[PDB]
RNA sequence: CGGAGAGGUA
């Protein structure tokens, strides 16, 4: 069902999801055998001899076994409530010994090391060394990437600062913050922080006239009098400051 | 910073990674308040060899004056120590005692941990940093299409499980009478019915209500007719819980093995089975509140005429303007009719004729239906109708 | 006040500058793209460029207004895949990990248009973003106009910028998974099933490889020949018997012409392998080295799944003396614990000596182990028993450089031992437990404080790091190249740095990249 | 020089499984041929499943009916491990109708003659009341692959039906399949290779059609590589 | 022992008995309100405080 | 197609200016006043002019006497 | 239902050796499965005419140099394999390799039987200088499958010829490089198709697309029988 | 919707 990066094991210091893994096989391996001996029909007997073996593995540990339950009704429903394999309870700091991990596999008929050699189902030739092959429990978390997919090209508007905000039926741009206009500037990038400042961000003619002339079909953008800039102007003017335009 | 003395009171490895790591705790398993406000931590009395099971509630100051074995000692006999050297803590520091020096044991081997980290198995063999990722990732699990049991557990699922209120527990002991996909009825226990007649017990079941992370969650009835039951057993599983166990997640297959360069940091290759058994698959629930406001130009009116509008849209709802419980919609659709009365007609000239050459419709009420927002779609399951006093009870009311 | 807010002028920085025509996803990783290509969602292409598609739409006359084009995008018609793949055929697009910390935060892809709702990234690209795969989201932007465009190829993608530009040498590494699978597949033996013949160049290693009659691995005479580049610039096929192993000739199949053998041979390691691209780079120039990438992280982690290198409990391998050593290790500090109650240490004196013993101890530990792995597969050859490079896939899975270090793999299997306390001091007790034996609850309860301390010196550090990064850009930014010689023959005197008897950087480093202000002699 | 495989004994461990051996099969093919025939079964393979269900009295996957144990979402969850096949027609609307209390399985449904329930006894929900009636119309059509709830919609147009349910229909009638290449000893020549392929199956499509519908698929694949085009 | 608890055992690998079972895990909660809002018949936390 | 520019970095060791004088090839053949010298791949302008300037037929001198002609043109 | 098979396979070739086989739609999984069995089909069992067993002017050798040759004769039985050889008539048959005389040592010296036909005309295999300038090389040239090792045929053998006559390798396959790639495709709405593209390189003896055309018949009338 | 206050994630 799953292949996990190995990488991520012996630099994040997480090998407990490799003993869970192992844990996980060997239950999973009770529980195929004895979803195999239902399907085999075997006689109570025969299931509540195996249950209790696999219950009575382990050494001071106490969990008690059958026959205390009912004969025939409990141990079936038992049974056909592990035929997916046996829960495990491993308290955190006093749980279980790697020795009896594998006498679990052995109880499982599965390989000690909790290694088996696959095959790869695309070429089909087993792989020059045998992997580690398990049942691993994972947690789907709330971050779905539906929650995070949002991209625009047009859409709301706001007052004041014009930009893209607000709403989700088509949410807002992305926040071209200060670190990406650095970014660009390292880079001989000039022209890119232009569009990403004036001509998609702010200024409503030049979007307007900008998306006009992409929808005529040609990619088309003019300096001319960057409108920031004229504001900026007009506001410094009413100052009684004048701006004179001198060029170098 | 963690203090030496958050030993068995709060989680030293459970808290968020923001800007607020370590101001923000999570209680211990064991831990309690005491009267005044101050945190204790159950403790087993230790005679002079005997560790008793009588427990005392140590404070965070009283856990200083005395000192305290290890979790971990080894216990024979009525409760001696297999060692005359055990581990010990004193002040925050480790030690090794003599084993008639110690006063005190800690109750359990889990006792220094979260609910949350104390389900994470094989604690003792993960970085503590990356249990903590591992203990905040642990709520932010979501409840999958089923409950699956985790193969390798720590036994507090069921604690867990039963203590939230999400678990449908037997008030009074009895035979189920009658079990459904929403309510179960227990014909309770003579010798635990009350004076006169108090006669059965009904638990009704939370089914598909959004949770306020819009997770749904529902309860399943996992008892049967004429099943006994006692006190303080499970009825009915809540979400993320199979028969009163804790199901956070489901069990996969796991290989651990690079497959051709799709698992390059982090990144987990899933096989197309896991879809085919809609395993892993979630359900979400959205609300959409739709209230009809009281304005100067007139009050709104929730009705199923909507001008300028296709048949398609109406033929969703019913005559109340409300969308039929279980319709398949997407974004856009109108669930709720809503309309404006538009007291005011007067309008600029510009409105006028764009009004009269686009050919839209033109009243004395303007549109205000909340739809469907674009983005989310899905079925709807419940219609909730609120109205107070002096407004008339529609028909879905 | 309203001449200033803040940041400043409120449309030229915070807040807020948010802008169009871009994305934001998750990351997955595609290792089919070639290095100048990103894994792009079809929805998320579909709505970043429909000006683009609506323009092209009514261009080949499929729609006659905005009305229908909207119409004809919403449809989702087969027409309209042709239309992208069109306005996609080399449009690229920016991509900008969220902080971005350094120049190469933001680089241009071609995008390609795929199924899914995650941006599939480069795999040996997310190295350079100091990115990683952990729901963390990228984002996208489109340079919309021509010479954004031409601005993003010749400057903004991946493959113009390959070189950190903090010092030079390539930002481009194979980082973890493709250096895993190099090191396994150039790794020899000294026994395997297809040892000692002699091949018609790396052709037969291939096919017999791929046969499955000759192990990957093996000592193997190849006729190679390999190209040098000599003279003016001209290339010389030398053609020699070369004594390689089988998995090592068929990578020399990925590198071009004009690449010395010199650098396939040997155990590839993480630093080998920069070598290995820094040399192409510097030898060739820049399209043979994307080639050279691009090849090398496909063969890289294609042999790494043929490897099936994993790991697992057993793999790890614990000392049998480690029990022995932690042992004399508590005899010698009850020795000295002893005295102190004798009277015969101080504080201090006695507080060192635990601290030396334990650090002896761990050095002990680790040392046992290290040499347990290095050769824990012995093979005859043909009957006498050999030491050769360890088949445990946990000693090439940090050897390799692919993740972790002596140090981390020492405290798998090993003690991760001594650490620090609140206030940062050392216990005197260290951590004598590893991870594939279980920890004690007051272990994992003291070790829980280094990590809670190095949680909050990450925020905190992070935050001052953003703060320094805009003081210094601040103060450095009003600063460009503008003429290309005043004749300055001042300078700087520029030596290598030494403390004590250690030459701790060589003058070989810092001289490369610069200009002498004078002519420099002979020592003789 | 190179022989052909030939079909041999092709037994039944049960109707879910069953081992299908190729013996006269020359050297270099073992491994090719299973890796072939085994991508074969698993990718493509006609079978027959549930995409519609309409249950009578519930509205919609969420709605739980009264009187039965189970979410009207298990009962459809349950319904895609319904084990059926058609041979007579490709689309067909069988009708299930049970009343009183006991475990509703999938004996119970009103089969025609064009349709088999090769696992009757498949426990489709419990109904735990005398009152409460089941009423199920459940649309089993073939196909291949797997048909995620994404697709069929757009072949109609949205449900226009209410009431009506949308069930991820996963026709692979073929579960589990494996190859071992085993030292078949024949007096002809000195090295050929028994193929034994193990197949764990639905029950709902023999080995041998199987087999030969997997051929077929190669044949019709290869054709254009013994003639190439250009 | 318990009915739910016999329809589906746990295997458990824990060596230490457990003196004292895992408390209600709300007590705090519980414990707060019912002593902020209980009677009291002399000066203690709640509305008779108050 | 060729999407990397080591050709035209050689060419014009700026490779700067390069990126201003492709873009305006570039500008003048996507709308009209010129037309594509090298076969479309259904290339965007932005490659053909790249791929032109690789080629050595689009160079600073080549472009700016070029467009001077575009202008006696236009006022003639 | 319906099946979607792969028409229209576009070809590039480079000489008659280095192929670029590529073809659209193959569906999901079908592409790799394809690649794999036609790859172990041209590379594991092909027919091919290749050498066998060799003759030394002196005793057979494997780390001593020519008698008479400043050139080695690990060289020439590198060479030999690359050798292009194509048996039209019984498969085991004598070549003569006798040439005197300084100058390249090439494939046109050795003589024609009429029925063992050489298509490359130029192949150096050795280099005679004046030390006797003349070598006399008795091979055996068979036909076979696949890649066989001396060593697998003389364990298999009882018979040993005399010192001198040393069994070499055999490249039967005459395909030396096969390689394959499957990269995404896209038909409509459908994004999970894939293109599979082969790469392949022969001895020289046949046309790369011949080769791969008649080891897709092989394995299709390996399927004849199971074919309705 | 312009900017501040709060939880969560990365």
């Amino acid at each position: 069902d799953i292949v996990l990066n190995p990488l991520g094991v012996p630099s994040r210091m997480n090998i407990g999801q490799i003993l869970e893994t192992h844990l996980g096989m060997a239950a999973k391996g009770i529980g195929d055998k004895i979803n195999a001996m239902l399907k085999q029909q075997q006689e109570v007997a025969k299931l509540r001899e195996f249950i209790q073996r696999a219950y009575d593995l382990g050494a001071d540990v106490r969990q008690k076994v059958d026959l205390s339950t009912f004969s025939d009704e409990e141990v079936m429903r038992l049974a056909e409530n592990l035929r997916k394999g046996m829960p495990i309870a491993t308290p955190v700091f006093d749980g279980a010994k790697e020795a009896e991990i594998k006498e679990l596999l052995k109880l499982g008929d599965l390989p000690t090391s909790g290694q088996i050699r696959l095959y790869d189902g695309r070429t089909g030739e087993q792989f020059e060394r045998p992997v580690t092959v398990g049942y691993m429990y994972m947690l789907k978390l709330n971050h779905l990437v539906d929650d995070k997919m949002h991209a625009r090209s047009t859409g709301s508007y706001s007052l004041v600062t014009q930009q893209p905000l607000g709403g989700k039926a088509q949410f807002g741009g992305q926040r071209f913050g200060e670190m990406e206009v650095w970014a660009l500037e390292a880079y001989g990038a000039a022209y890119t922080l232009q569009e990403m400042l004036t001509v998609k961000s702010d200024d409503v003619n030049g979007r307007t006239k900008m998306y006009k002339n992409i929808v005529d079909g040609n990619h088309q953008m003019e300096p001319g009098m960057p409108e920031s800039f004229n504001v900026l102007l007009k506001e410094i003017r009413s100052l009684g400051i004048n701006i004179e335009l001198e060029d170098e | 910073d963690v203090h030496p003395t958050h030993y068995g009171r709060v989680c030293p490895i459970e808290t968020p990674e923001g800007p607020n790591i370590g101001l923000i705790n999570s209680l211990s398993v064991y831990a309690q308040t005491n009267e005044y406000g101050f945190l204790e931590t159950p403790y087993r009395k230790v005679t002079d060899g005997v560790v008793t099971d009588e427990i005392h509630y140590l404070s965070a100051i009283e856990e200083g004056n005395y000192v305290i074995a290890q979790a971990n000692s080894n216990l024979d006999e009525e409760g001696h120590f297999v060692e005359d050297l055990v581990t010990c803590r004193s002040k925050g520091e480790s030690s090794l005692f003599s084993r008639d020096q110690v006063d005190y044991m800690d109750v359990s081997t889990q006792q220094v941990v979260s609910v949350g980290a104390s389900l994470i198995p094989f604690l003792e063999h993960d970085d503590a940093n990356r249990a903590l990722m591992g203990a905040n990732m642990q709520r932010q699990a979501v409840p999958t299409l089923r409950a699956d049991k985790p193969l390798v557990g720590t036994g507090m699922e069921r604690a867990v499980a039963v203590d939230s209120g999400v678990t449908a527990v037997a008030k009074r002991g009895g035979v189920v009478q009658y079990v459904d996909a929403s309510r179960i009825v227990i014909k309770v226990n003579e010798d635990e019915m009350y004076p006169g007649e108090a006669g059965i017990d009904i638990y009704n079941l939370t089914k598909y209500t959004r949770s306020n992370q819009n997770t749904c969650i529902n309860q399943m009835p996992c008892v049967s007719l004429g099943e006994p039951v006692e006190r303080g057993d499970v009825l009915a599983d809540g979400p993320s819980t199979d028969l009163g166990e804790l199901a956070l997640g489901q069990n996969m297959r796991v290989a651990f093995m690079p497959w051709n360069g799709y698992n390059f940091e982090d990144s987990i290759l899933v096989s197309e089975r896991v879809v085919q058994e809609d395993r892993f698959t979630t359900i979400h629930i959205q609300e959409l509140a739709c209230v009809s406001r009281d304005t100067k130009l007139g009050p709104e009116e929730i009705t199923a005429d909507i001008p300028n509008v296709g048949e398609a849209a109406l033929s969703k709802l019913d005559e109340s303007g409300i969308v039929y419980i279980g319709a398949e919609v997407t974004g856009g659709d109108i669930l709720v009719g809503k309309v404006t009365p538009k007291g005011e007609t007067q309008l600029t000239p510009e409105e006028k004729l764009l009004r009269a050459i686009f050919g839209e419709k033109a009243s004395d009420v303007k549109d205000s239906s909340l739809r469907v927002p674009n983005g989310v779609s899905g079925t709807v399951i419940d219609v909730q109708v609120f109205t107070r006093d002096g407004v008339e009870k529609d028909k879905r009311a | 006040d309203m001449i200033k807010g803040k940041q400043g002028r409120f449309r030229q920085n915070l807040l807020g500058k948010r802008v169009d025509y871009s994305g934001r996803s998750v990351i997955t990783v595609g290792p089919y793209l070639r290095l100048h290509q990103c894994g792009l969602p079809k929805k998320m292409a579909l709505e970043l460029f429909k000006p683009f598609i609506y323009g092209k739409l009514e261009l080949r006359g499929l729609a006659t207004t905005i009305k229908a084009a909207k119409k004809m995008v919403e449809r989702e018609e087969a027409v309209v895949w042709d239309i992208l793949d069109e306005v996609i055929r080399e449009h690229p697009v920016l991509l900008n990990r969220a902080p971005t910390l350094h120049r190469l935060g933001i680089q241009a892809f071609e995008p390609v248009l795929i199924e899914g709702k995650a941006i599939q990234l480069h795999p040996l690209v997310c190295a350079a973003y100091n990115a990683d795969f952990d729901g963390d989201q990228m984002a996208v932007h489109v340079p919309l106009t021509l010479e954004a465009q031409l601005e993003a190829r010749a400057l903004m993608m991946s493959t113009n910028n390959i070189l950190s530009p903090a010092n030079g040498e390539p930002i481009i590494v194979p980082s973890q998974d493709v250096v895993l699978g190099l090191y396994y597949m150039t790794r020899d033996c000294v026994n395997a099933k297809g040892e000692g013949m002699v091949l018609t160049g790396p052709k037969e290693a291939e096919r017999l490889y791929r046969s499955g009659l000759a192990s990957l691995h093996a000592r193997v005479k190849v006729r190679i020949t390999e190209y040098e580049k000599d003279a003016n610039g001209e290339l010389v096929a030398k053609t020699s018997l070369k004594d390689t192993t089988v998995g090592r000739a068929i990578l020399w199949m990925i590198v071009p012409k004009g690449l010395p053998y010199s650098i396939v041979n040997q155990a590839l390691g993480k630093k080998a392998i920069s070598k290995m691209l820094n040399t192409c780079y510097r030898i060739l120039g820049l399209k043979p080295t994307v080639i050279f990438a691009d090849q090398i992280m496909y063969t890289g982690f294609a042999y790494a799944a043929r490897s099936g290198a994993s790991v697992g409990i057993d793999d790890m391998v614990i000392p049998e003396k480690k029990h022995e050593i932690i042992s004399e290790a508590e005899a010698e500090v009850a020795e000295i614990q002893e005295q102190f109650q004798s009277g015969l240490v101080t504080a201090g004196e006695r507080y060192n000596k635990v601290i030396d013993i334990w650090a002896a101890a761990n050095d002990r530990v680790s040392k046992a182990m290290m040499d347990n792995l290095q050769t824990e597969t012995v093979i005859n050859r043909d009957g006498q028993e050999e030491k050769q490079v360890s088949f445990n896939s946990i000693y090439m899975m940090a050897d390799s450089g692919a993740r972790g270090s002596a140090a981390q793999i020492r405290q798998l299997a090993g003690m991760r031992g001594l650490m620090a306390k609140p206030d940062g001091s050392i216990i005197e007790t260290p951590i004598t437990a590893n991870f594939r034996e279980g920890l004690n609850v007051l272990q994992y309860f003291i070790s829980t404080h280094g990590a809670r301390k190095g949680l909050a010196d990450t925020a905190l550090k992070t935050a001052n790091s953003g703060y320094l990064t805009r003081r210094l850009v601040d103060v450095a930014q009003d600063l460009v190249v503008t003429e290309d010689d005043c004749g300055t023959h001042e300078g700087i005197m520029m030596t290598p740095v030494i403390e004590g008897g250690d030459v701790k950087e060589p003058l070989r480093d810092r001289v490369l990249g610069r200009v002498t202000a004078e002519d420099v002699l002979k020592p003789g | 020089e190179f022989l052909k495989p030939r079909l041999v004994d092709i037994e039944q461990v049960s109707s879910t499984h069953a081992k299908v051996t190729l013996e006269p099969l020359e050297r270099g093919f073992g491994h090719t041929l299973g890796n072939a025939l085994r991508r074969i079964l698993l990718s493509s393979m006609p079978g027959c499943a549930v995409t519609e269900v309409e249950i009578d009295g519930v509205l919609h996957e969420y709605s739980t009916k009264e009187g039965v144990q189970e979410d009207i979402l298990e009962i459809l969850l349950n319904l895609k491990g319904l084990a059926v096949r058609v041979q007579g027609k490709d689309e067909v609307i069988l009708t299930l109708n049970k009343s009183g209390i006991g475990p509703v399985t999938a004996a119970d449904i009103t089969h025609d003659g064009d349709v088999e329930i090769v696992k009757p006894q498949h426990v489709i929900c419990h109904l735990t009341d005398e009152n409460a009636s089941i009423s199920m119309r459940i649309k089993v059509q073939r196909g291949r692959g797997y048909v995620p709830a994404s697709t069929r919609i757009h072949s109609e147009e949205d449900e226009r039906p209410i009431g009506r349910l949308l069930v991820d229909a996963c026709y692979s009638p073929v579960e589990r399949i494996a190859y071992n290449v085993e030292a078949a000893r024949v007096e002809q020549r000195t090295d050929l290779d028994k193929l034994v392929i193990e197949m764990e199956t639905n029950g709902t499509i023999d080995p041998e059609e199987a087999i030969r519908r997997a051929a077929t698929i190669l044949a019709e694949q290869l054709e254009a590589f013994v003639d190439l085009r250009d | 022992y318990s009915y739910t608890e016999k329809k589906r055992i746990r295997k458990d690998f824990g060596k230490r008995p457990q003196v004292l079972d895992v408390p209600y895990l709300l007590s705090i909660q519980l414990d707060s309100f019912q002593k902020f809002i209980e009677q009291d018949p002399e000066g203690q936390y709640g509305l008779e405080a108050a | 197609a060729r999407v990397t520019v080591q050709d035209a970095v050689e060419k014009i060791g700026n490779r700067f200016d390069l990126v201003l004088v492709a873009a305006r090839r570039a500008r003048q053949m996507q709308v009209g006043g010129k037309d594509p010298l090298v076969p479309e791949e259904n290339d965007k302008t932005t490659v053909i002019a790249l791929r032109e300037i690789e080629e050595g037929l689009i160079n600073n001198q080549i472009l700016d006497v070029r467009e001077r002609q575009e202008q006696q043109e236009q006022e003639a």
